[PDB]
């Protein structure tokens, strides 16, 4: 969720995230080493990624 | 950054007078010290422009672009370790 | 008449005993207190010193343990295997304390339990047992902060943390300054056609946070190139990167704009130019140029070669923002030099990224065995735990892992953090005290920089820079800045920071404690330096306060009748009475209501510093006296509403027992306006009431009057106390009236004017009325002005 930790081991904790780019107000946020919405850890996962690409969505 | 102001006595003579010439008029004055107390006493004539304002007020403090031309007096800390020859240059 | 100065010289005269007055040489009294400032910051010295070696030492010998889950580290996290503190509602700090343990506070953005944390916490964990043997060996010790190089905070007295936490040791005043050592900035802001957009956003942040991340003694300037290297600000030089030339900065920063092509060969040239200016007062060493950019392709080998030929002057280079342009230069810029690349993603980074270079500029000094362990105290700054003023006192710890085995292939050059201790201004005051000078008379230090430090005129609040806007920095008052400053004090303030001791004589004027009138009389100056560290302790003392009356009793009877003269009971045939809040040993410190402190004094004397209050007692004693005596005899005169007596020691005294009500005159005699103007003058002064006031006045306690009370126990002008009078406005209306008539006084404050208008408007200050009368008196040699500034100064906007 933290775009400044390139792994789960890092990707733990609170963080700050600043609301709509503002340096002034912050907002404190959990990070979450979440996967993308469709993705290819299977080869059945793969297909149903591949087949919404096929659909011209996401 | 509040600049304040005061007045106070200038001159140790008492008597004072003169004419006001505000605007196509006139008026006379005659000012005399209360000797030994912290008084004066003025005679203005009746009325017939801009105010001082003694209070202070909000101002912006002296502009800095003047100021470090000629900087306050100032001896800074004189040991600063840095240059040494034993340093390691690999990071980046 | 009304308030018989004469007559209180007379009974001061008559009772020649119980005064023995000692002379305040004005030397012995400076050379005492610089002696025991300096002995209270060497002991503070010593506290770092000890911790310091203890934390090396634990250092050396950890293990790196990788597998915390089994044998997991107990501390108490102040954000609340964490622990249940029991705290003990200690009011020397102001909240709750635990004294069991060393709590921590990991920043927000930091993850609790990481495998560098975790390590972090279990080494210090052996570092409680020297705070506590610190803290034992000697009370009155604050803190004590352990500033680890990773976020950390192990500070020994447990309280709970002070809404989102943006604090971060690693960017707080006292840890840059043992972090490293003074810089000369130069800020090279790429304002170019390729930056605009997001990227100019994340620059002008960045840089605000960078200037944000520079203490008060090392230079700064911010230029820009974009095909021409201008500056984005007034200075085109090095500009001390104080609290005001920040701001400057800043707002210069905020209002770039992204235009034309970059070019980095001029940029840099002008940037070494700049650097070379040794003219101007630089802080000539660490000389640093941190470009900033989006990424470039022309690698400045030329200007390199020319200028920085011997890499005197280190380059490092952010790359700030999301985008796919080369960085191959950048990298190579910062590499060749003896700097170090960064990168600035998005927001969110800039914090932890920006002041990172520390880090790097602290390799010389490490590398340096045992000559950078020099306790540095930091200037005056609001305490982030809520406490005060404090100054902290830092010392670095280095990292020695595989020492004596001489492996030097390691890093080994970069601080484990630095560790202060914190000493507070009101701990300070202590050691200074004030009590047996003249209420005019005072203490005050600089720092090397001239920024004061245990200044009368220093008010615990942020120091102001510019007018406020519609919608943590240190409180650095310049010596100049916190009184009248003229071609005298000036040479003062030069000999000081030098160390010369000396003393000086000389007439001046001083902004009375009510900031509406301006007096002059004679300061003998007097300065020495604290050979300990570098500071400069002052003593200001009138010529009319060479010697003090100190009382000595042994009957203990008088001291009775004494004891029961300032009795809330006795008010009614004796006037009534308040106290100064003074320390009378531990009694009670009074904060708002005095009659509960006169209650607790009360109660105190009954029970049984000894001299102050047996000069607090004798005080009453006469001031009871002069009252009983006459005030009880011509009672209620025609035109007095009410009549007062101030003395020294926090005795002030008001006879009908109902202008009581309406005194709003502070309780503590030394911060009375009246009481230093009457001793600054020697003739009656009288006091406008101010205007408009919420509360009532100038029509129903009337104006007021005073006049020292001028002594000679054996030649020497002594003037202990104050007597004035509340004239009734009305009754001298009458009288006036008897007689456009106005009485004024000094600082244009209408008593009255005949006219009616005016007198029902009385106390306004003279000047919203009839503004061309002045106008025209200011300009002949009368009522001058001195247009003073007060940093320190709330407002609405
Ligand atoms: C003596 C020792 O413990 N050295 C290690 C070092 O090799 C490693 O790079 C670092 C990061 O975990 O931790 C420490
Ligand atoms: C710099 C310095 O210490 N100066 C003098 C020193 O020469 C002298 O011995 C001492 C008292 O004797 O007073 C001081
Ligand atoms: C400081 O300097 C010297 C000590 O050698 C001496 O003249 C002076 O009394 C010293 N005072 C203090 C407070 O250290
Ligand atoms: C300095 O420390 C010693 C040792 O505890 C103590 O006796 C002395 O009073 C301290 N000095 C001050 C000024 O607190
Ligand atoms: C480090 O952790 C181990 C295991 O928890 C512990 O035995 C050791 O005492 C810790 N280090 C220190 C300095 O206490
Ligand atoms: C910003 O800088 C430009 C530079 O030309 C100037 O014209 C403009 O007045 C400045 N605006 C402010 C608010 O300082
Ligand atoms: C200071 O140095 C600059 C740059 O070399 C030069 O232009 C200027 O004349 C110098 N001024 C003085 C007073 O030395
Ligand atoms: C201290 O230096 C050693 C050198 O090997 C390193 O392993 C260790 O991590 C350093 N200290 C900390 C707290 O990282
Ligand atoms: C006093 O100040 C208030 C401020 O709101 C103003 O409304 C009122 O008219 C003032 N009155 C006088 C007598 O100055
Ligand atoms: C005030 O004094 C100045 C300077 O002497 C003079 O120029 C001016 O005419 C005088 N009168 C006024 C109304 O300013
Ligand atoms: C105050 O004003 C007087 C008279 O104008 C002048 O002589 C003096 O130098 C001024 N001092 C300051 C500090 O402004
Ligand atoms: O001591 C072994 C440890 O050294 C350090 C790091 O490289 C760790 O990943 C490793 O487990």
């Amino acid at each position: 969720s933290d775009s400044s930790k390139q792994t789960e081991a890092e990707c733990k904790g609170n963080y700050i995230t600043y609301k709509d780019g503002e340096v002034d107000h912050p907002i404190i946020q959990p990070r979450s080493w979440e996967n993308s919405k469709f993705d290819f850890d299977n080869v059945l996962a793969a297909m149903m990624a591949l087949f919404t690409v096929s659909t011209f969505e996401g | 950054i509040t600049e304040q102001t005061q007045y106070f006595f200038d001159n140790d003579s008492k008597s004072f007078s003169g004419v006001l010439d505000c605007g196509n008029c006139s008026r006379i004055f005659h000012g005399e010290k209360l000797m030994n107390t912290n008084l004066i006493f003025i005679m203005v004539e009746s009325k017939g422009t801009r105010l001082l304002i003694q209070a202070e007020q909000t101002s912006d403090g002296p502009n800095p672009c003047d100021m470090v031309k000629q900087p306050r007096y100032r001896k800074g800390p004189d040991v600063c370790f840095d240059n040494n020859v034993l340093e390691d240059y690999t990071d980046c | 008449t009304a308030s018989g100065v004469n007559q209180l010289v007379d009974i001061y005269e008559k009772y020649q005993d119980l005064y023995t007055v000692e002379p305040n040489n004005a030397r012995q009294l400076v050379e005492i207190a610089a002696r025991d400032i300096e002995k209270l910051l060497s002991n503070r010295s010593k506290a770092l010193v000890r911790l310091a070696l203890e934390a090396e030492k634990v250092q050396a010998a950890h293990q790196w343990r990788e597998d915390f889950a089994s044998n997991e580290v107990v501390y108490y996290n102040a954000k609340d295997q964490r622990i249940k503190p029991v705290f003990i509602e200690d009011a020397n700090f102001g909240r709750q304390i635990s004294y069991q343990h060393a709590a921590v506070h990991i920043p927000t953005d930091i993850y609790e339990g990481s495998t560098i944390v975790l390590n972090e916490l279990n080494w210090t964990s052996a570092l409680d047992e020297v705070f506590k043997k610190n803290r034992e060996e000697d009370p009155s010790l604050l803190w004590q902060v352990f500033g680890s190089a990773t976020g950390l905070a192990r500070y020994y007295p447990a309280s709970p943390w002070v809404k989102i936490d943006l604090y971060d040791v690693r960017r707080r005043p006292w840890y840059i300054q043992g972090a490293a050592s003074p810089k000369d900035m130069l800020i090279l802001v790429d304002v170019s056609g390729s930056v605009s957009g997001l990227t100019l956003k994340l620059i002008r942040t960045s840089v605000s946070e960078m200037l944000e991340t520079l203490s008060d003694d090392d230079f700064v300037n911010v230029a820009s190139f974009n095909s021409n290297a201008q500056d984005v600000s007034c200075f085109q030089h090095l500009v001390q990167a104080n609290v005001r030339n920040k701001k400057v900065l800043k707002d210069a920063v905020n209002n770039i704009t992204a235009k034309g092509i970059t070019d980095y060969k001029k940029g840099f040239s002008f940037a070494f130019e700049q650097l070379l200016n040794y003219n101007v007062s630089r802080a000539n060493c660490n000389k640093i140029i941190m470009l900033f950019t989006d990424g470039g392709e022309e690698r400045a080998q030329e200007i390199f070669n020319k200028y920085n030929k011997d890499k005197k002057v280190r380059v490092f280079t952010f790359s700030v923002g999301q985008h796919n342009y080369d960085r191959g230069p950048i990298q190579w810029m910062a590499c060749e030099n003896k700097g170090y690349y960064y990168e600035i993603p998005s927001i969110g980074a800039i914090r932890i990224n920006t002041q990172e270079y520390l880090d790097v500029l602290g390799r010389p000094m490490v590398l340096a065995g045992d000559k950078a362990k020099q306790v540095q105290w930091t200037n005056v700054y609001l305490d982030a735990l809520e406490l005060g003023l404090v100054i902290t006192g830092t010392l670095p710890v280095f990292n020695i892992t595989g020492q004596f085995e001489n492996k030097t292939n390691l890093k080994n050059q970069l601080i484990l953090g630095v560790m202060g201790v914190d000493v507070s201004l009101e701990d300070i005051k202590r050691l200074t005290p004030r009590f047996t000078l003249c209420p005019n008379g005072y203490y005050f230090a600089i720092d090397p920089n001239g920024y004061v430090l245990l200044h009368p005129n220093l008010q615990p609040k942020p120091i102001g820079v510019g007018i406020p806007t519609i919608n943590q920095e240190p409180v650095t008052l310049d010596f100049l800045d916190a009184e009248l400053e003229n071609d005298i004090k000036v040479e003062i303030r030069n000999k000081m920071i030098d160390g010369e001791s000396g003393e000086k004589t000389f007439r001046t004027l001083v902004k009375s404690q009510d900031e509406r009138y301006i007096d002059k009389g004679n300061r003998t100056y007097t300065w020495t330096p604290v050979n300990g560290t570098d500071y400069s302790l002052a003593l200001v003392l009138p010529t009319y306060s060479f010697y003090y009356i100190k009382a000595k009793l042994e009957e203990t009877i008088t001291q009775a009748r004494y004891s029961e003269t300032l009795k809330p009971d006795n008010f009614e045939e004796s006037g009534y009475t308040f106290i100064a809040p003074r320390d009378y040993c531990n009694d009670l410190k009074i904060s708002d209501n005095n009659t509960e402190f006169l209650l607790n004094f009360n109660e105190f004397i009954d029970r049984k510093n000894a001299d102050l209050i047996n000069r607090v007692l004798l005080d009453a004693g006469f001031t009871n006296e002069l009252v009983q005596n006459y005030w009880s005899k011509q009672k209620n005169i025609k035109g007095v509403k009410a009549r007062f007596v101030v003395t020294d020691g926090g005795i002030t005294r008001v006879y009908p027992k109902e202008a009581g009500e309406n005194w709003q005159e502070n309780p503590e005699t030394y911060e009375d306006s009246f009481y230093k103007r009457s001793l600054d003058n020697d003739n009656y002064v009288f006091t406008a009431p101010y205007f408009n006031k919420s509360g009532p006045g100038a029509y129903e306690s009337g104006i007021m009057v005073s006049k020292a009370v001028e002594i000679y126990i054996q030649g020497k002008l002594l003037k202990p106390a104050v007597v004035g009078i509340k004239i009734d406005v009305n009754s001298w209306i009458e009288n006036f009236t008897k007689t456009d008539c106005v009485i004024l006084d000094d600082g244009g404050f209408l008593l009255m004017a005949n006219h009616d208008d005016y007198t029902n408007q009385i106390g306004r200050f003279f000047g919203e009325i009839d503004p061309s009368l002045m106008r025209h008196l200011v300009n002949i040699s009368v009522y001058a002005f001195n247009k003073s500034y007060d940093y320190q100064s709330v407002c609405e906007p």
